[PDB]
DNA sequence: ATCAGGAAGTTCATATAAAAGGCAAACGGAAGCATTCTCAGAATATTCTTTGTGATGATGGAGTTTCACTCACAGAGCTGAACATGCCTTTTGATGGAGCAGTTTCCAAATACACTTTTGGTAGAATCTGCAGGTGGATATTGAT
DNA sequence: ATCAATATCCACCTGCAGATTCTACCAAAAGTGTATTTGGAAACTGCTCCATCAAAAGGCATGTTCAGCTCTGTGAGTGAAACTCCATCATCACAAAGAATATTCTGAGAATGCTTCCGTTTGCCTTTTATATGAACTTCCTGAT
């Protein structure tokens, strides 16, 4: 089993309602994981450069908010 | 020799956030060769305005709620149910603060 | 400028409804509140309710639950209000104000007024100590509005001449309004605040109200009725 | 350790002066000083670029207004104009 | 005899405030997905990186299928299908859109 | 007998780059815009100012009527409404969007 | 006549065909003079407070850019 | 009474102004202090994004029988490309149109 | 005194003329090209300045410039333009 | 990684048609040209073209000019090749090649080829100066390809196993390729490029090639067959 | 499969606006030397991430049904593009002109700098308390006659 | 137009996780002179924007027609929500280990500061050339049958 199947039809479904969203195709999965898996590797990307600039081998929280920050993506509640 | 005792310049501004702190933080950020005696009392006290008209408005949503403590779904409602701050925060998201309660009209 | 179109009276009869629209134009239609006021001379100004047309969120006066229903349109920028069950208290003339999000902003900007003509304990009241005085070309006119409860500085002034739309004076307990000149002076915190014109003129002579929003029930002063010779 | 300061206690001096019978919670204090922290990155860029803009090399309270004024959208930027305003004049009078 | 409970779903998901995908899950997707940067080392986390980056992709996530919705609910459907969110994503633009 | 000329005219407007709104219509618009910012005082404006605003807001109209019209093929419709131009301005957020 | 009307109908189909559309409800005109007026709006705002905070009485190229800048659209060729 | 000059761009093999980017870096108000090899790899970075852009968009010149570069030929150097197009993505450029984009729907 | 007024031109039109020695450019493109070298010199040397105050560094060197430009070039292209700021660097501290 | 799955052999009939497959994975599908190249044992390797699934935007070679067409699929990740009539003179290894649409990258990744089996121009030339080599296993062999027209470092190098993907040593004439070790190495510039292997060992046994992309026509070299004693 | 004929590409004059080339001044970059100071390296304490294991119940997976949705089609009615014709706002251009933005000097109030003293903010303890979980009555659907 | 069942909401107990409160102490803010310097004010200048007249033709306004579109309804077929039951995987708790991060001190290379000189850049004139425009020639591709 693929780590990217990890991410599970209830929990897809249970985000979309969180969306609002009344009834869900069922090729709405693959479509799901697909842009989940693209979010994430361009977060992890930058959140690694961070990371290797700084010369660690841990990723911390202000690694992921500043690679957050600089796609137009601020969070708030961990940090800075 | 009549050294007279040191006032904050917060209370000298009449303002709770701390403009020391604000004019070393100018002074140490890059922003400027140099910072002006007016700029920190300014932006502290601006500071404590968009403080202070978020913190009053997740009271108001956590008393609404029946609730003593402020939450980040309080933050999250008094930002989101207000178009200035929902356009001043616009790009920014709330960690545990949910979403609105939105359902299209037409599913109902 | 900030205009809110109102439409003109109506002769209705008692058990019907009447819808009235308030029409706004020259600000972005969104980003303000509108509040409904009824004024009764037997009872002076008195809140009913507002609309946000951001997400349609309401909010009624608890004399006004049922009575009172509040829509938006954000195609035409309009607000209506429903009354539905006329009777003979509801003959009065309902403005529609503007007003900001913002906690201490107040009611900037009045409708002309619709005059519809028919054929409680835990609020805040506001205790104008005069009700009425009388007054010289250049002496000096101080009012006070005593509250009941702990409002902190959420208090706003207005004058009203007769059959004519409320002005802002001073909101905020202090600040003054927009093309209110420096004989206006507002002062206080808490439970005193006071009103103050310093050089009298012809024009000065209206009633002078004040209103709480500090609390979610607005309440509005009894009124001061000054007099310049 | 280090000292690793914050707004935590000013925030808090606010929140006991806008609601005196109201606390919050650890996580949303983080969510109010990360707040500060970003619209403080923000204002003070956006004074930083207008002083480089016109050739100053001084950040004063006019370029702080200037860009208080561009920041914050519509009533928001106003009543914050008037704060900073009667903060620094009641401060030069001290 | 079957009943509806989208309707209720909606209405207690959108008030709960809770994370809706497994930490665990998450957690190795995207250590897994941090392997391909890094030229084979295996890099640390620290658990509030996780929790941060999980925050920031569900809230994605969760936007995404608002505005993907409102494309269903314009073309005259009901059900979402996948042409609402790659059309959603194509209007949001580069930065918002994709990533 | 009527021929159609909106292809020929999309194939020639695609490849022209000048200004499409006529600049003086624009520069009066322009300027009583900006007589409801400065208080009354009329402000002068160089005439790369106005072309300068001219060129960025040709460019925002075109590139809306581009997501509109996106809109508008997804609905199963040729013709473009003003629904479809609000919906992108909904979806393309509070900065890209409104404004 | 307005100065909103002086955006004319064949000046938006003319944009519309840019746009690469093919057919052109009535109604689109108003909504889009509303769009420009808004668009328009928000950006002399800007350009007029850096206008004022130079201490001029015009309106110069640059300050149209930064205004444009700071609103995520950077305009190529006037400066800058 | 001293050595012949040497400029730092053409100690480094480069044509964009290393000491015009180092003294922009030092006025900039980035740092209190710019390392010496910084302005030499931000001019290199410079010139090979301007090269790239530039080789690019003669090529659209030369594809359309013209020999000298107008911004329809830097916009359609920029826009057929991933890259570029995602780097200029929230850019504007002037008199340079937009891409030939019918929808294959109305064909 | 007519002010000092520099740019980028004669900068952009020695690379033009060894990337296309028969090739000339526009005024209207030549102002473009001087606006894309300014915006990205501002965004590399913000994003080099951020990097250096997150790590609390006094110092923005050649490092601090590589990250920024791995961090603001998409794909190949800052992969093109390391080995070119690197073989630059290279080049000048041989010398 | 980065790889392009691409299809098996196939043995077809003159006057048919073949679409073959490349599927890819490992990457963003969208950011690089999917390139075209073909390989008889008699003419060498011949660039066909390629499509850039960004845009759907194509260039063949005059060669194959209506001969060849490419189609691409963003949601299968899969670029399609159609040969059409079919000829005694197709009986080749057709290879899909990666490469992005930078100027100094070359084609990175290759298929593993799929071999057709048809059962019965002002441009720039490349000159292998080296046919066919012998060395042993540690000396130094250097490998020319003296361009014909100009290309300024647009050039690359690549070796091939016998039956096998060829995989890129060197790109814009000095840079050397991932997972490449420095023992590769090499320079010119213009018109004149050289090749070197210093440390010679059984997998240096291959064929090694030079191929031009400064000018559109895209050309492959002649080949220089390097074997091991 | 063949005619009609306008749209599109091609090519030569050709003028003219715009781009390439040349010169002088000033300005800023380089060279050289002295001074400072930042940060890489090394040694080390201390946190906090990884990994393993038991428990355990929470919840996802898989199969079946059915009914609520999607999609293709048809027809009625609307409406936008095409087109013809007049005339009216846009544009070029032109002189003047004058408001105003940019330039140069000066100097004084404001800002940095440095030293010394006090004080407040933060990290680490002990102590209080709101709220989430849990168990029962008022109330408002939801079917169903 | 009203009863069995169930979701929703309120009343109340309480355990505890989390907020609040209290103490050194150290970093930093404030006070006080001191020397430095930036930017506001004033005088002045030349740049460029505003405004007005001729005109002229190019482009827009207006009214009609019709064919191509939108919208609404229908029916066939598809596919997603609901429901069930278990067993697999996620979560939690704890120990421990140790990898790795953060702290502290040192000195050396690298960065700055300053002065002097020269090479580069830019602004203003001076040629010269690519491209738009006009007009004649050729081809192509749709419309019609």
């Amino acid at each position: 089993r693929d780590n990217i199947q990890g991410i599970t039809k209830p929990a897809i479904r249970r985000l979309a309602r969180r969306g609002g969203v009344k009834r869900i195709s069922g090729l709405i999965y693959e479509e799901t994981r697909g842009v989940l898996k693209v979010f994430l590797e361009n977060v992890i990307r930058d959140a690694v450069t961070y990371t290797e600039h700084a010369k660690r081998k841990t990723v911390t929280a202000m690694d992921v908010v500043y690679a957050l920050k600089r796609q137009g993506r601020t969070l708030y509640g961990f940090g800075g | 020799k009549a050294r007279a005792k040191a006032k904050t310049r917060s209370s000298r501004a009449g303002l709770q956030f701390p403009v020391g702190r604000v004019h070393r933080l100018l002074r140490k950020g890059n922003y400027s060769e140099r910072v002006g005696a007016g700029a920190p009392v300014y932006l502290a006290a601006v500071l404590e305005y968009l403080t202070a008209e978020i913190l009053e408005l997740a009271g108001n949503a956590a008393r609404d709620n029946k609730k003593t403590r402020i939450i980040p779904r309080h933050l999250q409602l008094a930002i989101r149910n207000d178009e200035e701050l929902n356009k001043l925060l616009g790009r920014v998201t709330i960690a545990q603060g949910g979403v609105l309660p939105n359902i299209q009209a037409v599913l109902l | 400028e900030v205009q809110l179109q109102q439409s003109g009276p109506e002769l209705v009869e008692p058990g019907t409804s009447v819808k009235m629209p308030c029409k706004a134009s020259g600000y972005t239609f969104t980003s303000y509140t509108i509040q409904w006021v009824k004024q009764t001379p037997r009872q002076g100004l008195e809140w009913i309710g507002y609309i946000y047309p951001y997400n349609a969120g309401t909010k009624y006066n608890e004399k006004f639950k049922g009575k009172a229903t509040l829509t938006s349109d954000k195609s035409s920028s309009t607000v209506y209000m429903e009354l539905s069950s006329l009777t003979s208290e509801d003959s009065a003339v309902y403005y529609c104000a503007r007003k900001s999000s913002r906690l201490r902003s107040t009611l900037d900007y009045w409708g002309q007024g619709t005059s519809v003509t028919v054929s409680g304990s835990m609020d805040i009241k506001m205790t104008q100590s005069p009700s009425s005085m009388h007054a010289s070309l250049g002496e000096r006119v101080t009012i006070t509005c005593k509250a009941s409860q702990d409002i902190r500085s959420y208090l706003s002034w207005y004058q009203q001449k007769p059959w004519k739309s409320p002005k802002t004076l001073i909101y905020y307990a202090t600040s003054l309004a927009d093309g209110v000149p420096s004989r206006f002076s507002g002062s206080g915190s808490g439970q005193d605040f006071s009103l103050t014109i310093n050089n009298l003129e012809s024009d000065d002579t209206a009633t002078y109200y004040c209103l709480q929003h500090g609390e979610s029930p607005y309440t509005f002063g009894s009124g001061t009725k000054l007099e310049i010779k | 350790r280090s000292r690793k300061e914050s707004y935590s206690i000013y925030v808090y001096k606010v929140l006991k002066q806008v609601h005196p019978d109201t606390g919050i919670s650890s996580k949303a204090m983080g969510i109010m000083n990360s707040f500060v922290n970003d619209i403080f990155e923000r204002i003070a860029g956006e004074a930083s670029r207008l002083a480089h803009y016109n050739k100053r090399s001084t950040i004063t309270s006019r370029e702080i207004q200037t860009a208080v004024r561009l920041l914050l959208p519509g009533e928001l930027a106003k009543h914050a104009v008037s704060e900073g305003t009667k903060a620094v004049t009641k401060y030069t009078s001290a | 005899r079957r009943r509806q409970g989208w309707l209720k779903e909606i209405r207690k998901l959108q008030k709960s405030t809770h994370l809706l995908i497994r930490k665990l899950p998450f957690s190795r997707l995207a250590r897994e997905i941090c392997v391909k940067f890094t030229r084979g080392v295996d890099f640390n986390w620290q658990a509030q990186a996780l929790l941060a980056l999980q925050e920031a992709a569900e809230a994605f996530l969760v936007h995404l299928f608002e505005d993907a919705y409102l494309l269903t609910l314009h073309a005259g459907r009901v059900t979402l299908f996948p042409k609402d969110v790659q059309l959603a994503r194509r209007i949001r633009g580069l930065e918002e859109g994709l990533g």
